[PDB]
């Protein structure tokens, strides 16, 4: 099957079913990696040179005055990707626990973190001309096919001039694919490009994470915008 | 996150 359609045979439960997943999962780092923490120094230097080239390199350079963390958890890419390099951050997520613990999480630096959403991304609407990058990494297998075109429509409003939404994630071989047990789902990259270019957004890069553990999906990183 |  090529579409969440066809997967996801009931879309309530889709959501409802992933909410109470993540409501019982501990707060921490190994929580949200699924047993990969030792992945996450890999993963943020990795997205950190994909997002330098954006801010750096001009003339229409991204700016640095804010970003959109979504489905951020407890901020693990907000505490070391996102506040060294952007002024502000927002972070909007569905869980109340990993926001509350995100407050512990992020230390003295998680000062400059200006609002805490407590959102489904599929009701969430960030507000226009405000972020200079969104950042969107391992949830958008949360939200069936046209939700998650939806939401990066509403996304592509929020940004400030020149800026940028980056979609991070796991890439299936063939298909998509339905994980029974955090209730998402796993698309390839042909359903992945088309999701986005038939949503109305420009490709600006995109690349495949390198020197990942061989037994797990691939991991590819998009910009958009 | 990252899945086998």
């Amino acid at each position: 099957r090529g579409s969440t359609s066809e997967v996801i045979e009931d879309e309530k439960q889709f959501y409802s079913k992933a909410k109470t997943y993540w409501k019982q999962i501990p707060p921490t780092v190994d929580g949200m990696l699924g047993g990969y923490g030792h992945i996450s120094s890999i993963d943020i230097n990795s997205s950190r040179k994909f997002l330098q080239r954006f801010l750096r390199e001009g003339p229409n350079k991204t700016g640095t005055s804010c970003a959109l963390d979504c489905g951020a958890g407890i901020g693990r890419i907000t505490k070391r990707l996102l506040l060294p390099l952007f002024r502000e951050v927002d972070m909007v997520d569905i869980t109340e626990d990993f926001l509350v613990q995100a407050k512990t999480y992020l230390g003295e630096e998680g000062k400059r973190v200006r609002n805490y959403f407590c959102c489904g991304l599929q009701d969430f609407t960030p507000e226009p001309d405000s972020y200079d990058v969104i950042w969107i990494q391992w949830v958008i297998g949360h939200l069936t096919d046209q939700h998650l075109a939806e939401f990066l429509r509403r996304c592509k409003g929020s940004l400030r001039p020149n800026g940028i939404i980056v979609i991070k994630d796991n890439m299936a071989q063939e298909g998509v694919i339905l994980d029974d047990v955090d209730s998402s789902v796993c698309r390839d990259l042909d359903v992945v490009r088309r999701i986005i270019c038939s949503a109305g957004l420009s490709l600006l890069a995109e690349e495949r994470q390198e020197n990942l553990p061989d037994e797990i999906y691939h991991v590819y990183s998009f910009a958009l915008r | 996150g990252p899945k086998k």
